[PDB]
RNA sequence: CGAAAGCUAUUUAGGUAGCGCCUCGGACGAAUACCAUUGGGGGUAGAGCACUGUUUCGGC
RNA sequence: CCUCCUAAAGAGUAACGGAGGAGUACGAAGGUGCGCUCAGAACGGUCGGAAAUCGUUCAUAGAGUAUAAAGGCAAAAGCGCGCUUAACUGCGAGACCCACAAGUCGAGCAGGUACGAAAGUAGGUCUUAGUGAUCCGGUGGUUCUGUAUGGAAGGGCCAU
RNA sequence: GCUGACGACCAUAGCACGAUGGCACCACCUGAUCCCUUCCCGAACUCAGAAGUGAAACAUCGUCGCGCCAAUGGUAGUGUGGUUUCGACCAUGUGAGAGUAGGUCAUCGUCAGCU
RNA sequence: UUUUUUUUUUUUUUUUUUUUUUUUUUUUUUUUUUUUUUUUUUUUUUUUUUUUUUUUUUUUUUUUUUUUUUUUACCA
RNA sequence: UUUUUU
RNA sequence: AUCGUAGUCCGGAUUGGAGUCUGCAACUCGACUCCAUGAAGUAGGAAUCGCUAGUAAUCGCGGAUCAGAAUGCCGCGGUGAAU
């Protein structure tokens, strides 16, 4: 479960998650990447329900990357209760993904098995993925 | 001065010849020699300070000054601005007067006197050294004192390399090793 | 040098009379004696030490 | 120092600037004392004195007279080129000594500040 | 309220506006007296023909046209009054 | 910081008005302020307001 | 001809008042609007890590 | 009431929106002239260390700024010393802001000064918070009025 | 040709490294009687001077190691009109930031002095 | 929930003003006693609930959480 | 005045 | 004669060095000697002990055990109280 450490400010403003990811759309730590087509939050559970079906996979025999890191705060607001009187309390950390953006990257394994590590782990991911090879320009 | 009228004469191109040097302006000289006494323990008494004074100005020749904290630390129990220091500083014949006195008649006074460590120059030719009893110098006298004090000895030189500060500092006969 | 803020500051004759080396300098001392050199008469100070006098058993039993 | 004493000059250099007048800046040194009176613009020289003059090239220069001498020049020279009220600029000397000397002599001489 | 969540977090203060800012462009006519920066701090600095006030104002201290220059080893934004 | 009288000492009746730490200042102030009933600098003296 | 449901204040909040907006009369007459060219200041969208933080991997 | 954000690069702009402060302080912590430069790190050095004071070398500020924050700050607006009372009186061209009532900045002019050798600077404080109309009553002044007249009372005007 | 004073400008002007400069100038430098300095100190400030040296500083010259500047093209955004599956897209007008190629060891003005 | 009250030694209670930790009961060792009580001598003993924060220094000043008490939680 | 127990 | 109220010319533990004896053998683990060091200790809380005269208090001297190893034990005399 990542969560920021110390913060500077305990709520955010909500935000517009818009444009394309032109930073962070590139296989640049492993050889092999999970790459987002769409884009949504991406819930600390999520991202840690996707590494350990990872790392279940590849069986501490290569390395994951995670380029995601669950960094801002969504608050919720309790059932029954009325609106206004504030902002509501922080509830858990999701992580803005544009299109283009690398999740999780492999390397150290067989081209077929992290397939299918990367395979699993998108089946527990709030988007449209596709899987890509790291490349040189 | 006698020392300053030595080191003009024969110690300098000494000096010169020792370490090579090429140009008159390239030998070392002492700048400044400068006294320190840290009291940390004032501004708790304030009458520590006043023998710490005494003591600097017989040793020295000079009237001292008192040296404040320049923050304030809870550890050491000191406010800012709170006098916890005292120091003079020594230039010209003053220092040449004072270098010679502390050679010749005081440094042979320290008790279990071995030497002075040759390792203790701070990398730019300046020299540092430690009095553990204010006695050594004969100007205080041991009837009348508040307590045994020490003192700080810095040696600042227009040497701007190790080698040549020691060398500088050795020809005036400071006894090292 | 400020006036009339420092010490007495005057010649001083230290003499280590174990090797019987004269230094004549300037100090705030006070000497009780005053003992002539060469020139004046400079306040006198006897010294115990100075720069010039400060420096198997199986087999045998 | 340098830097230091045009740290010290620049809050005078900048005052004087905002007056908006002609400014007699002077730079002595240990052998040498000059003079020069500054447009209000401040990239102009319009009268100048020193102890490189001919008349006291070859003489005792670094000196209180020769600071005067230069000083009793330069009210001359400022007066016959149309200054009269001008702004000293000890350029971060201490107004004292050599300084004072040339200040009073231009302001003796003429020159009215 | 069924999650204890809803709670005291009292912050609805904000003090009153202060209508800073440029108020006479580069170019423009002005006559002496005339404020043209409101300003904390010198965010602007006064050049030659404006002044400053006690609360870093700068105002023009003679008619003419107001212009705004970068100078200085500072690279500071001056604001000066041309007699144009 | 409690306020006091600076009272003219020229007996024109003319004061100033102003406030005072009477911890840190025990003592009546008295400082050079202008008369303007005078036209001169003089002494106002510390009263009770 | 032709609004407003705004701002400010209010024992005010569905009332009222000044200002804004409507109308009529008078004064003034291009001082107004649009566009072209042109003089300005900015810290927004975007972007970025130089500061304040926050974050992952490797070396150390 | 002040600072930041919301606030969409002029201003302004709401919510029981997200974050913090104020209801003071100071006769020097004001004016002026003069002078100075910080925090940290490393090295050397009696007690004395992680850290006191001393010396050296790097160091646009990573400090300080009476205080919250923001914006500023080297001509320092930061830090010392000498002398001082401009924390003056009468005002004020001209502007900002503004429903009004208010609020803000201000060169210049007259008088009296303080500092400076002088040109000069000074109408409080780096700025933006530290505040409360009118009525009523008190006080220090004032020839303005003064119910037949002279006074007085009371009232007015200026300050508080 | 060089030096100094004051400016324009405020990194393509800076930093770092190396070389050259002492006839003028500048800087160290000598001394502390006098002027004036030090909460102590002739360190700095100041004065009176030329025995020495260009060591340091400074000035100039050299370079691309760092800094700094920096296209073209593309991309992002965006005003107006239209469409939209609300991501965006089309027409038109604008057009970054980052990055790349590349550039840079400044350029000028007034005055004085030595040559 | 909300508003107040607070949380400190073994326990139950005192502080506090930014410059420090308290009685009492214990507990440990002595001593009196045939031996235990009682009693008398000695001692030891505090992350001052936690967590950010301010300050040179905080148990103390701010903020959060967490136990504790209370007091409220109403109209259809 | 205040001596509990085994 | 000196010290003149001091942690000292008091106190003599502990430690460093060098030795002598006894003994096959002195490291564990002997006793003395010499030189150097010089620790606590300035009269001792609650409490508690012995002593009625040659006693208490104090001062030395012997012996048993024993190769060596008493501040213990067993004795001896000297001075000598207070109540």
């Amino acid at each position: 479960m990542l969560q920021p450490k110390r913060t500077k400010f305990r709520k955010m403003h909500k935000g517009r998650n818009t444009g394309l990811a032109h930073r962070g759309s590139t296989v640049a730590f492993g050889q092999f990447g999970l790459k987002s087509l769409t884009r949504g939050r991406m819930t600390a559970r999520q991202i840690e329900a996707a590494r350990r079906t990872i790392t279940r996979k590849i069986k501490r025999g290569g390395k994951i990357w995670i380029r995601v890191f669950p960094d801002k705060p969504i608050s919720n607001k309790p059932l029954e209760v009325r609106m206004g009187k504030g902002k509501g309390p922080v509830e858990y950390w999701v992580c803005e993904i544009k299109p283009g953006k690398m999740l999780y990257e492999l390397e150290g394994i067989s081209e077929e098995l992290a397939r299918e590590a990367l395979t699993l782990a998108a089946a527990k991911l709030p988007f449209k993925t596709t899987i890509v090879k790291r490349t040189i320009m | 001065a006698r020392l300053k009228a030595l080191y003009n004469n024969e110690l300098k191109q000494k000096i010169k010849e020792e370490l090579g040097l090429d140009n008159v302006m390239q030998v070392p000289k002492i700048t400044k020699i400068t006294l320190n006494m840290g009291v940390g323990g004032a501004s708790q008494d304030k009458k520590l300070l006043e023998g710490a004074v005494a003591d600097m100005t017989a040793i020295a020749g000079q009237k001292p000054v008192v040296t404040k904290a320049r923050k304030s630390i809870a550890g050491f129990k000191i406010r800012e601005e709170w006098p916890i220091g005292c120091k003079v500083t020594l230039r010209g014949e003053q220092m040449y007067e004072f270098l010679d006195r502390l050679i010749a008649v005081a440094i042979p006074r320290v008790r279990d006197f071995r030497g002075f460590s040759p390792k203790a120059f701070d990398g730019r030719g300046n020299y540092s050294l430690g009095i553990k009893e204010q006695i050594v110098f004969p100007e205080v006298d041991f009837d009348k004192i508040d307590r045994i004090r020490g003192m700080d000895v810095t040696i600042t030189t227009s040497a701007a390399t190790d080698d040549e500060g020691r060398a500088l500092l050795k020809a005036f006969g400071f006894p090292f090793k | 040098m400020r006036k009339d803020i420092h010490p007495d500051y005057h010649d001083v004759l230290f003499h280590d009379t174990n090797a019987d080396v004269f230094f004549l300098t300037r100090s705030t001392v006070k000497t009780k004696t005053t003992r002539e050199y060469e020139g004046s008469e400079y306040p006198y100070y006897p010294l115990d030490i100075s720069s010039a006098s400060h420096p198997a058993s199986f087999n045998k039993r | 120092k340098k830097a230091a004493r045009l740290r010290r000059a620049k809050k005078t250099r900048a005052h004087i600037r905002f007056l908006g007048v002609y400014r007699l800046t002077v730079n002595r040194t240990p052998k040498h004392i000059y003079a020069q009176i500054i447009s209000p613009n401040g990239g102009e020289v319009i009268a100048q004195a020193s102890t490189l003059d001919g008349s006291l090239r070859s003489g005792a220069t670094g000196n209180a007279d020769a600071a005067t001498s230069v000083g009793q020049l330069i009210a001359e020279r400022a007066k016959a080129a149309g200054i009269t009220k001008v702004a000293f600029d000890r350029s971060g000397f201490k107004y004292h000594g050599r300084v004072k000397a040339l200040a009073e002599a231009a302001r003796e001489n003429g020159l009215e500040f | 309220a069924h999650k204890k969540a809803a709670g005291s977090s009292r912050n609805g203060r904000d003090s009153n506006p202060k209508m800073l800012g440029v108020k006479i462009f580069g170019g423009q006519a002005i006559v002496a007296g005339n404020i043209i920066v409101r300003q904390r701090g010198t965010e602007f600095h006064a050049g030659a023909g404006v002044g400053m006030g006690r609360d870093h104002t700068l105002f023009a201290l003679n008619d003419g046209v107001v212009k705004f220059a970068t100078k200085g080893k500072f690279n500071r934004r001056y604001v000066m009054v041309e007699e144009a | 910081r409690d306020k006091i009288k600076l009272v003219s000492t020229a007996g024109t009746g003319y004061y100033y008005t102003t406030t005072k730490n009477k911890r840190t200042m025990p003592g009546k102030m008295e400082m050079k302020k202008f008369d303007p009933k005078i036209r001169q600098h003089v002494l106002f003296k510390e009263a009770k307001i």
